[PDB]
């Protein structure tokens, strides 16, 4: 007998403070006990548990669905945390073609891994006798059990540590690690691949693990999380997009999961209108009837999920290039390449939830969230195409209160483009008017005033109703703006105003606020000066919307 | 050569803070360094019963192109037990000049409590999650862990001994893996004395606190005031006026009586003038009861004035400033404003340092999701102090300009 390789244990304890579990075995009928019976027999046999004495306090439920279970759950409670490197799957448009590709399993994965000593009396299950007339039969895992909370990380640590050496005296292959699976691609001719595959599960029968011994059952296309895996090019599997006359909440979600899964590789899916549905969630029953914006943005999304779409495989020799386009309605659609027309993937963006933007912000926060993205995947950033002139950023950036910064772009004439719509001046103008405003509200009535005086005594004051401070104040900048030049200089004390326009918002959910956008684009200079209030500042009238 | 117990502080388990993502060449370089730390024994690796993660990443200090690494031991710090006290060095920023030194590579020397060393575990990430990360441990003393300035200061305090007993006018100050030597020398003697310490070291960054100082407000001097001189003026005392009890400004006011146009000239009058003088005289002077309190915490907020010059203010109590100054440093971030910004930030945390012997809480004039993105690539520190982002554009940026 050729001599296996041990594989040692990995040292596991339980939460401080607590004790293994203790939960009482399940009634099970005569045909459940003697098929458990034939199972854990034939286990013992082959050495993956073994049957201990009446000494062990330590118990697990246990039932037949005939296949064995054992349920952890108390267990996995009481068991420590692990180290899981499993927190997020690999990208296929990060992956390299090679020319020939092979699909490892490892069969008995978890029941080849032996199990630390010490811990195995927490792993204790019993039997049920028939009748209950005999005690009933105890037994105990010496490996890995299935449904335990540390299987997949002991597991994964343990190949990892026998993959390590062959790795080592293989530069010229590349193997990954995946759950149950092992993955090898290489360059070379395919004799010397099948050759070194024919090395590498020698390799890995030294220490005792077996992979398939025919043709290795899985060649290509592969199905895996989603995605299909070809030899030239990679895309998602087919959608499936369930249509009903009465939709849930539940519904909704796993229509906006599924949009959201096929606009990683097809470019201009949206899902705004449907997303904007699931505000008062929490009760997945429900009947949410849809606007004609949505039921065009669903029938859009079948129209780009009508034909299929693929992307490529990564090519590190070539550079990385994103490209942003603007949708509207805070959406923005990027696909990531490095040959025209040739896709790594794609992707999009949705502004977030705020009172006021601009397009210039959102574009920076699309070139943050890709440029992320882009590191998680090919460990890199690219080179972007953006639809903003040089321009145009120069400006912002410098001009913008906070600090910004765009990696390396460039600009890509494709409209819509981002642009600045309005621009304060920054000392006051000569030859303008002067608007002094001001407004205020009564906190009980709701009822208040807003207006102006100008140094050409022109004047103004409106009375309104179901209005607060901060409103009366953007509708006295509002009332300067209508009722002034081509250029004006407008003086408040409103920090709330200041502090709104200063953000240099084109967009805003206040139709005020909006409406003053509306009117700073039409004008060539506007200088907007502030004063403290109450004082005594001559021009400043708070008393004439005090009134 | 013995190592010295250590533990957490009641009822906190260790970290477990995930780690962000990495370029390749930042990958690349950390195997590079931990397969050569691996091989000196300063770290090892370790199985998935360590749950434990603090994050780690690659820098390049200044003047160097060898790539270094950083561990963001925040958590850890802030988890491990409190360490005790050596009354912080008052004189230290009176010197006319200090010299900070890297003294992190003599803690690889000592080693680490071994029960404690399962919570510097640490991960060199995989790009596109392809293979698993490699787990760390530390076995020795790492640098930028607050308890191994603690651990070592017997080791420190023995070794700059005989330095100490013959440079009496030499104040040597430690924080985290820098020693701060401060002296009154002359640059040539300075750069020699470094030297023979370095060595002194060895055998076992220019910074002059002098010329920076506290900055008074300072009110504009005119032949002739348009009422938007008048109306700034006006908006700057009644700021100031929160910080200073005595000002007033309603003979200021008084010249603005009328809707006149923004760039009209007004003259003032002679009461104004009064006003406006007593201000001045009142600005002059010092700010009413501001002390330091050791267990507060210090905020420094930060303004972006344009054209590369940044502000900002140290403070405890809102008015109550202990330092301001404005950095406007151009060393090749003319295009980026994220590069000023970091480097301002690792500035003021110098001084800060420097004065209290801690780092204060930021308040960063940027988006977290920008920061947060481009930090890393301008930071060269070894410290790394904790920060939150103002969305709010604030209106006092002009008055401090
Ligand atoms: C064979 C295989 C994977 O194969 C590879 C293994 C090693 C290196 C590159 C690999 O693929 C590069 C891209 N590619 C992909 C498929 C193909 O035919 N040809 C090709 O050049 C890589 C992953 C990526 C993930 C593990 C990291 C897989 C994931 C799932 C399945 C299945 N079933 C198989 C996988």
């Amino acid at each position: 007998m050729v001599p296996i390789s041990p594989i040692e244990t990995v040292p596991v304890k339980l939460k401080p403070g607590m004790d293994g579990p203790k939960v009482k075995q399940w009634p099970l009928t005569e045909e459940k006990i003697k098929a458990l019976v034939e199972i854990c027999t034939e286990m013992e046999k082959e050495g993956k548990i073994s049957k201990i004495g009446p000494e062990n306090p330590y118990n697990t439920p246990v039932f037949a669905i005939w296949r064995k279970l054992v349920d952890f759950r108390e267990l996995n409670k009481r068991t420590q945390d692990f180290w899981e490197v499993q927190l997020g799957i690999p990208h296929p448009a990060g992956l390299k073609k090679k020319k020939s590709v092979t699909v490892l399993d490892v069969g008995d994965a978890y029941f080849s891994v032996p199990l630390d000593e010490d811990f195995r009396k927490y792993t204790a299950f019993t039997i049920p006798s028939i009748n209950n007339e005999t005690p009933g039969i105890r037994y105990q895992y010496n490996v890995l059990p299935q449904g335990w909370k540390g299987s997949p990380a002991i597991f994964q640590s343990s190949m990892t540590k026998i993959l390590e050496p062959f790795a080592a005296q293989n530069p010229d292959i590349v193997i990954y690690q995946y759950m149950d699976d092992l993955y090898v691609g290489s360059d070379l001719e395919i004799g010397q691949h099948r050759t070194k595959i024919e090395e590498l599960r020698q390799h890995l029968l030294r220490w005792g693990l077996t992979t398939p011994d025919k043709k290795h059952q899985k060649e290509p296309p592969f199905l895996w999380m989603g995605y299909e895996l070809h030899p030239d090019k990679w895309t998602v599997q087919p959608i499936v997009l369930p249509e009903k006359d009465s939709w849930t909440v539940n519904d909704i979600q796993k229509l906006v999961g599924k949009l959201n899964w096929a606009s990683q590789i097809y470019p201009g899916i949206k899902v705004r209108q449907l997303s904007k549905l699931l505000r008062g969630t929490k009760a997945l029953t429900e009947v949410i009837p849809l606007t004609e914006e949505a039921e065009l943005e669903l029938a859009e999304n079948r129209e780009i999920l009508k034909e299929p779409v693929h992307g490529v495989y990564y090519d590190p020799s070539k550079d990385l290039i994103a490209e942003i386009q603007k949708q509207g309605q805070g959406q923005w659609t990027y696909q990531i390449y490095q040959e025209p027309f040739k896709n790594l993937k794609t992707g999009k963006y949705a502004r977030m939830r705020g009172a006021h933007t601009n397009d210039v912000k959102q574009l920076t926060e699309a070139v943050q969230k890709i440029t992320t993205e882009s590191i998680v995947i090919w460990g890199k950033t690219p080179k972007f195409k953006l639809p903003i002139q040089k321009e145009t950023w120069e400006t912002w950036w410098t001009e913008y209160w906070q600090a910004t910064w765009i990696p390396e772009w460039e600009f890509v004439n494709t409209p819509p483009l981002v642009k600045l719509w309005y621009q304060l001046e920054k000392e006051p103008i000569v030859g303008a008017e002067t608007f002094y405003v001001d407004g205020a509200a009564n906190r009980e009535t709701k009822l208040g005033k807003a207006g102006y005086v100008t140094n050409k005594g022109r004047q103004k004051v409106v009375p309104l109703t179901n209005t607060t401070n901060q409103k009366t104040e953007l509708q006295a900048i509002y009332l300067a703006l209508q009722d002034s030049g081509l250029e004006v200089n407008i003086v408040t004390d409103s920090q709330y105003a200041l502090g709104i326009i200063q953000a240099q918002p084109d967009k805003s959910e206040s139709e005020l606020v909006n409406q003053i956008i509306e009117q700073l684009i039409k004008k060539e200079k506007v200088y907007l000066a502030w004063v403290p209030a109450h004082k005594g500042i001559g021009g400043n009238e708070q008393v004439d919307k005090l009134v | 050569i013995e190592t010295v117990p250590v533990k957490l502080k009641p009822g906190m388990d260790g970290p477990k803070v995930k780690q962000w993502p990495l370029t390749e060449e930042k990958i690349k370089a950390l195997v590079e360094i931990c397969t050569e730390m691996e091989k000196e024994g300063k770290i090892s690796k370790i199985g998935p019963e360590n749950p434990y993660n603090t994050p780690v990443f690659a820098i390049k200090k200044k003047d160097s192109t060898k790539w270094r690494k950083l561990v963001d031991f925040r958590e850890l710090n802030k988890r491990t037990q409190d360490f005790w006290g050596i009354p912080h060095p008052a004189g230290l920023k009176k010197k006319k000049s200090v010299t900070v030194l890297d003294v992190g590579d003599a803690y690889f020397s000592v080693p680490l409590d071994e029960d404690f060393r399962k919570y510097t575990a640490f991960t060199i990430p995989s790009i596109n999650n392809e293979t698993p990360g490699i787990r760390y441990q530390y076995n020795v003393l790492p640098q930028g862990w607050k308890g191994s300035p603690a651990i070592f200061q017997s080791s420190m305090t023995k070794i700059l001994e005989p330095f100490k007993k013959q440079n009496p006018d030499i104040v040597i100050y430690q924080y985290m893996d820098d020693l701060y030597v401060g002296s009154d020398l002359e640059i040539g003697q300075h750069r020699t004395k470094i030297e023979e310490l370095r060595q002194h070291l060895l055998r076992w960054y220019e910074l002059h606190p002098d010329k920076w100082t506290v900055q008074p407000i300072v009110l504009p001097e005119k032949d002739s005031w348009t009422v938007n001189d008048i109306q700034k003026l006006v908006g700057k005392l009644n700021w100031a006026s929160q910080i200073y009890p005595g000002i007033k400004v309603r003979q200021l006011s008084k010249l603005l009586r009328g809707t006149k146009a923004l760039t009209e000239v007004i003259p003032l009058t002679e009461e104004a003038e009064l006003e406006l003088a007593e201000n001045r005289e009142i600005l002059k002077e010092p700010v009413h009861g501001v002390y330091y309190d050791p267990s507060k915490d210090l905020i420094a907020e930060i303004q972006k004035q344009g054209q590369g010059q940044w502000t900002y203010q140290i403070y405890q109590e809102p008015f109550k400033n202990l330092k301001t100054g404005k950095y406007a440093r151009m060393r090749g971030a003319h295009t980026n404003d994220v590069k000023q910004l970091t480097e301002a930030v690792q500035k003021i945390t110098t001084e800060s340092i420097v004065i209290w012997g801690k780092t204060p809480k930021f308040k960063l004039p940027i988006q977290k999701e920008t920061w947060e993105t481009w930090w890393t690539e301008y930071w060269q520190a070894t410290w790394i102090p904790e920060w939150e982002f103002v969305n709010t554009p604030p209106l006092v940026k002009l008055w401090y300009q």
